């Protein structure tokens, strides 16, 4: 009776406004509110095609708040199953067998596309399906914003980081797109620049931006913060002019905040860690929200609303 | 009956008789396409066409009983051809390739990581042009372009 | 009170007629009425000693159906213990201690036997020795021959594949044997022969049989099908004549079914898959009836029949 | 002209109209072999033939100066089949596809190793029968029948 | 103006009585009369595209006796090249560019012969295609016979082993083929048996032979022993009736020898080491010569016959 | 009394006209006569420090051709040393002491600068730093430009690929640019765009040049190809208009020619193999020339000019 229900979830794009406005407030009172026994009799699947952990961690802690079951497997070594014969999807149709749901990671980028097909009535969720798509890991994020600046309409956002190959700036953004009119800034390194489409996308729609290579003004008239992360690829005296990095001394404040999907490794300093706009952690602790109310709309049929 | 035509079909009985569509680009079709799974009997050559000379009625293709889009398919092979009828007394009223949006078997995400090509698939691409035409892949989320694919 | 208790289970050799029909009936239902909480304030004992996932993978969801726990491990890495010192019967007569029974697989083959002597009262189930004993398998797939077929009991069976170095047609048979009067088929390559011992036994007995290299006729009086798998050992150029794949065209039919304790590669056609004799799958997940079954059996005292 | 025939080509001008050799196995030939990548017209279709009605000549396939064996070549996909001449005053004397002894890029060894199948061959395999037909494989130095290739 | 020359040497198949006659004599001297700087200002290729050693030590050894070169490579690990791209054949081109020959071994079986096309005018020898060809083995082994017995006519032979996956008693029963009337013995364990198709050559011909499961009477009227190896691949407990095996009671000798391509393991004795028949090694060193022979010829124009 | 005596090979930059017009020399007649014991008693270091295999496996036949020695490895894996302690430069310092010359190549980009240092007399030649200089390979690619176009003056040039982690065109570039008046083409999808540095040289200079995105026109006032490689790095949906790809439709020649320090993958197609402008190859075979040359400049102190 929910629009949820046993819809398979993996991509953001292919995902409503409402929706959104959905599991995003069915998680902010889980959070409130909490229930271990929603799921109880639930196994569910935590199959990690492609070893993952911090993703992993939270997924599952997210079964288990819920109450309920796992069963899984990291991989890359001394993991199992078909091999130099055997489908994906001859795994999952057996797997799909017994489960009640599946999160599943991935190195190629079908898969939980893929599986769906084969696995019949057995949602899938997406942990990522390669260097495509982590609806989790952004509407983790999204909500996250919205708890903060308390809306996700009339902001100032920037999003500092490698938004090429970054694989969330460009969910977030989309996503952080449909709603509306609200300026974002994209201080990128010509060469972690912004792809083409995600913009004449913007431009597409009706919304707006900037360009700078400065984390200062852009950094008063704004409100969240997504740092990517900067590494490998490029060249090792490619890590040149690497004064997009995040510290310290902003004060130039406001009362914004900063956030990265982590790891942070340069990106940003201990010495920030401390004092407010920080988070880039309560962000991480908010997708143990963030999913459980998927998998109990995923999987319940109605709610105690 | 030494090759020609002979399109007596309709109906329980059909024919197919593509002709050198645009050209050597036809073969393709063929397999691009079943048709040749199949049947009825067929028929082809190649026109190396300038058309038709003394008065060219201003057509050509395949006619027998394909669908409705069992073409608009071709709308990226051969957008230049055209369907059935009958010389006297006849019915296939104006119609053109003109695209589907979502080809489906034939083609290839050239992207070396979908799951397309490690299983047990489907090519299916959604078709989105204004620019040069837009071809994306359900299977990995990725936009390439009637080129690069076309070919694969 | 029941004729399970406390029994270790390794090896349908060692089980009487009664005891199949019984795993057998108690999952029918189990089947058709579920219990999560039979076992609740158990854990057990998920032994991988070699890693083997799919067969973990149902183990396991098992237990949780029934409500319960796990701890274990697959290996063949980052996995410890004892190794160049200790024995797989320290790392039991330990495990035994706080565990309350062990499914176990291994490498070897004495390994469940060898841990049954070391494990006083906590009862082992057997994934596997090695290449020796399946039991799991077995039962998981003569039920299933069962609610199909809907009698182990004056069969058309026949199986095509590598009966030699073949684990489970091995089992199978002489399970499908202790009942009775049922003739078998054969259809192997004169090199995955069917050994000369499984057969003075099928003779041994009072038992039928007959020899065919084809997938043809053998299959029009047949009623369920074991095609093993085909592979490595032989030459690679050995893979000649592979021509004892199940495919498509066979319509002269019957209402028979097909069955492979995967994984499928080349055996069989995605073509078939869709359409009747199909099952491969459904007999994979009747193994998650088939175990509980056991392990309840194994575990509880009594029944609710 | 309506499809059919009008076998006029012989030298600076030729034609190709393969008519369903055996059947819905000629189509193959056509990719099995070039004969699409070339200019000459070409003519076909599915006789779903009986071979001839009244008086049937007593042979079909192609006529377009294939060369020589061009054939002996299809020995194996379509041994019953027969090339070229002229209705009136005509050339092409008793001419069968009859083994070659050597298929040359169709085909291709079953065998997994190989080195054929990993890079820049040929598919060269020589034939010796008296059994069944045998096909050996310069590259592997193995033997698999006309059959089990005769797909792959 | 030596029927050698230029000639790539790469399947013993594909060589004429002659030709045997030839290595096998030019080696008998040189084994007589060594010659270091038959070759100096050569290089050669050591091509080991399959690790091999035992086969690469001597080849190798060989080149150097007749005084040259080398550059090369035994590979499986930390040696690079093209990958995830590059071609053997494209390796070779480049190679060819600078060599003057090229020893190259490989898992694959075209390599050889797929090298041979693409290096033009710079002889490639084979030290293996895979499960392929070895005719350095064989003709290693064939000359062996010769100074032992004294003639490679009129003979008593006898090959106990794993002729079935058996590489060399493949080639070396088709050269010791070509010659005449000699009669061979096949102690092979039905599964190890004799592929019908080296037989109907036998038969083929005009030849002889008979079979027995004794390495007993078969042996007396028997002159030069092929025992292979027997090993994995069967089960281990297929380590049943290992009972072709060769040691020291046998007196009801005769004045023959044994030979094996090692390396020996339970194959045969110590014990035997020892005492006549014995040789196995003999036979390797007798693979120093006949390489080096090849090589000359193989790179030379003409000869101190 | 030769300009290059004692003197350390490491980086085209640091290298002279005169110098390369001489192992450009020295190595064209070597070509057209040969010397094997120019170096007899000479024995020569080939020092993997990071395995390469094309290059050391000309390196060294090098060695051999003008008569020597050698001793070296390849490394990543089985190979030792110092690790988790000692210094490249404790390997050198005792290497330096038995060697009469160092070929080397590494990971790091210091290694033959930080190896010249502490291996007082015993020239270093480097075979690479990392992604810093190769010396050898672009003197390689500028002699053979020599022998082909007739001059490296009054050039039509032009480098499509993946100029921007290109390491050789930006030697090749800065060698061939020393010369004089030539322009230079750059078919390179911006992205492996033309570094800001090399080019405020060409213009730095007095120097010319243009872009393009074909291999076109561009092509026919052309004469020596570079394609590079393209790989890696970029997404894998990167690899999108790769339409930067040599291949066969082209007549719209010349009489000009295509290089490519291998290894050649999809840049270039068989189909052009054969014809002329091919090479790629005879480049390679030309390295062994260009080498030996510097050696013995390197090693002897006059000539027989
Ligand atoms: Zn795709
Ligand atoms: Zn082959």
């Amino acid at each position: 009776a929910n629009p949820l229900y046993q819809s398979h979830i993996i991509s953001i794009n292919d995902l409503s406004r409402d929706d959104l406005n959905l599991v995003l407030a069915t998680a902010a009172k889980l959070k409130a509110n909490p229930q271990p026994e929603l799921l109880k009799h639930k196994v569910i699947a935590s199959c990690f095609f492609e070893a993952s952990t911090r993703t992993r961690l939270s997924f599952q802690t997210s079964m288990h708040r819920l109450g309920a079951s796992v069963v899984g497997f990291s991989d890359s070594a001394n993991t199992s199953l078909g091999k130099k014969g055997q489908t994906l999807a001859n795994t999952i149709s057996v797997i799909s067998t017994y489960v009640d749901a599946i999160v599943m990671r991935h190195p190629q980028e079908g898969a939980a596309r893929l599986a769906t097909e084969f696995s019949g009535n057995v949602p899938v969720l997406n942990a990522g399906d390669g260097s495509n798509q982590h609806p989790t890991q952004t509407l983790l994020d999204l909500f996250t914003i919205q708890q903060t600046e308390g809306r996700l309409n009339n902001l100032h956002v920037a999003m500092v980081g490698d938004l090429k190959y970054g694989r969330t700036v460009h969910s977030l953004t989309q996503a952080l797109a449909k709603f509306d009119g609200n300026r974002f800034y994209f201080i990128a390194p010509d060469a972690l620049a912004m792809p083409e489409y995600i913009l004449d996308m913007l431009d597409e729609k009706g919304i707006a931006w900037s360009l700078h290579s400065s984390i200062e003004e852009v950094m008063t008239r704004v409100q969240k913060e997504r740092l990517d992360p900067s590494e490998y690829a490029x060249v090792k005296a490619q890590f040149l002019v690497r004064a997009n990095s995040l510290g310290g001394l902003h004060n130039a404040k406001m009362n914004a905040k900063v956030l990265h999907p982590l790891p942070r490794v340069d990106e940003i300093a201990t010495d920030v860690d401390k004092t407010p706009h920080a988070w880039y952690f309560q962000q991480a602790g908010n997708g143990i929200f963030a999913r459980q109310a998927l998998l109990a709309l995923v999987l319940n049929r109605d709610l105690v609303l | 009956m030494t090759h020609n035509d002979k399109l007596q079909v309709a109906e329980i009985k059909r024919g197919t008789v593509i002709n050198h569509i645009p050209a050597e680009i036809g073969f393709k079709l063929l397999s691009l396409f079943k048709l040749t799974e199949t049947q009825d009997r067929i028929t082809i050559g190649l026109n190396l066409p300038s058309g038709e000379m003394g008065r060219k009625d201003l057509i050509k293709i395949e006619n027998t009983f394909l669908s409705e889009d069992e073409v608009d398919e071709l709308a990226l092979y051969a957008p230049q051809a055209t369907v059935n009828r009958i010389n006297d007394y006849e019915v296939v009223g104006k119609s053109r390739p003109s695209l589907p949006e979502r080809n489906i078997d034939v083609l290839v995400c050239p992207d070396s990581n979908c799951i397309s090509h490690a299983e047990p698939v489907s090519s299916s691409f959604a078709v989105r042009r204004a620019d040069d035409i837009a071809l994306k892949c359900k299977y990995c989320e990725k936009e390439f372009s009637h080129n690069v694919v076309l070919a694969n």
